[PDB]
């Protein structure tokens, strides 16, 4: 009952005994009363203020500690708390920051289907104001237009934090597609093509593609492996299945008998 | 039943052939080249003689059905 | 009128008119319920221009298409067409040597089973029209 409301959160959180004490704090709130009917009665709305506040700080702790399955877990606890039948409990300022963390995490999961189906609960909070939501929908607009340069010039532009765990997964989900787009029937290119298709002036990153994949830098020349097969000759695979398709016609030109 | 008599002939060819591949009865050279022009005169469907010309009458007969 | 004016600026590569059409008719676009175009039409305009070029031309340089699409960058012209082939806007290829963007093979339809695939969707469907019409007609 009112146990460690604001501990070591404003400055640092190096300890892990805070996590179990918050976990015991997550026990006692759910041992008090269930949030399932949720009709009225501002008394039980007081403990809905506290329960949503101790998970938003639990979400900030979860993104700080490099934890992916918990950051979706504490957000799903909060997003089910925003799903209220009789929605009340007036405006918390951490709400617009929280949806920006969820939507950018959903953009980082390579979820383009889930990205757009979330964008209905904000009526006019996408264009007029709310840069926390405006920054991913500007970013997703940049990926659809085709400007990779505009993506990374805005990578050093964040409203609140550094968005560090979000841009690095965003850095991960682009380059493998760029590696997926260059691994084709291409035979060889020089270093200046990887200066344009890829990026920086000889970092350890090109070693990472050299140690994991190929792209062996020899006499200032990369070597990407490539081949092709040949198949117009097989009339035999449309021989068996076409014979099935012709008979199932003639099976069905009769037989309602 | 046009094909039920086909392999009944083809089982019969190898039955006499394995009888004479063993060597119980003496050979007849007459049946040898009479069998040998069967195998090097069956058609081989490769390119531009069948796979072009087969669809030209298959995509023809799918228009009328 | 909010849509004939819409598809006019979508067809051309004009944006200052397209921003004028969108800002003027934005109250209509929210009221009817189709304000999910705001993120989905900036993608369409930039891919319409590369689709019109790839339909018209057959072998265009990257410098020639970069000046044609008022982009002023011959370094992401390879990036636009790479996203075009990846998304399936046009089947083409980029030779990363000096700017060769070639088209497809010579179009042969009637000799590579393609009329059979269209017709097999028709035969099995129209006999199903027949089988549904037989099992509806008789009554006492």
């Amino acid at each position: 009952m009112y146990e460690q409301l604001k501990g070591e959160w404003n400055r640092k959180s190096p300890n892990l005994s805070k996590c179990g004490e918050e976990l015991g704090r997550l026990k006692l709130v759910l041992l008090e009363l269930n949030f399932l009917p949720t009709t009225g009665t501002k008394l039980t709305k007081q403990q809905l203020i506290l329960a949503r506040d101790i998970l938003e700080i639990g979400a900030q702790w979860s993104i700080l500690r490099k934890d992916i399955p918990s950051f979706e877990r504490y957000m799903a606890q909060l997003k089910c708390y925003y799903f209220d039948y009789k929605e009340q409990l007036p405006e918390s300022a951490y709400m617009h920051q929280l949806l920006g963390l969820n939507l950018l995490f959903l953009l980082s999961q390579n979820r383009v289907a889930e990205f757009h189906t979330e964008l209905e609960r904000l009526p006019a909070k996408d264009i007029q104001t709310n840069v926390y939501i405006k920054h991913p929908v500007s970013l997703e607009q940049y990926l659809m237009e085709g400007s990779y340069n505009k993506v990374f010039l805005a990578k050093g532009n964040i409203p609140a934090e550094s968005y560090t765990f979000f841009i690095d997964i965003l850095l991960d989900t682009i380059r493998d597609e760029i590696a997926g787009c260059i691994e084709k029937a291409y035979e060889k290119i020089l270093f200046t093509e990887a200066t344009r298709i890829l990026f920086f002036n000889t970092p350890k990153k090109m070693t990472d593609y050299a140690k994991k994949r190929g792209w062996v830098l020899g006499p200032n020349n990369y070597y990407s492996f490539a081949s092709q097969q040949q198949k117009p000759e097989d009339t035999t695979i449309p021989s068996t299945e076409l014979a099935k398709q012709v008979i199932e016609y003639a099976r069905q030109l009769e037989m309602i008998v | 039943h046009g094909l039920k008599g086909l392999n009944s002939k083809l089982l019969d060819i190898r039955s006499y052939l394995e009888k004479v591949a063993t060597g119980k009865l003496p050979i007849n050279h007459q049946i040898i080249y009479q069998l040998q022009d069967v195998f090097n005169l069956l058609p081989d469907v490769s390119l531009q003689e069948f796979v072009k010309a087969f669809y030209l009458k298959t995509n023809d007969q799918m228009v009328v059905v | 009128m909010p849509y004939f004016l819409l598809t006019q600026a979508v067809r051309t590569g004009n944006l200052a008119k397209f921003n004028q059409v969108l800002d003027q008719f934005g109250e209509k676009f929210q009221a009817d319920g189709t304000y999910t175009l705001i993120i989905r039409l900036r993608h369409n305009v930039i891919k319409t221009g590369v689709r019109m070029i790839s339909l018209s031309y057959s072998r265009i340089s990257l410098a020639d298409i970069a000046q044609k699409l008022q982009l002023d960058s011959p370094e992401d012209a390879e990036f636009i067409v790479a996203k075009a082939i990846r998304d399936g806007v046009i089947e083409a290829s980029i030779n990363h040597e000096k700017g060769y963007v070639q088209s497809k093979e010579m179009i042969d339809i009637y000799s590579t089973r393609e009329p059979q695939l269209a017709f097999h969707q028709r035969i099995s469907f129209c006999l199903d029209i027949h089988n549904m019409s037989v099992k509806a007609m008789r009554f006492p």
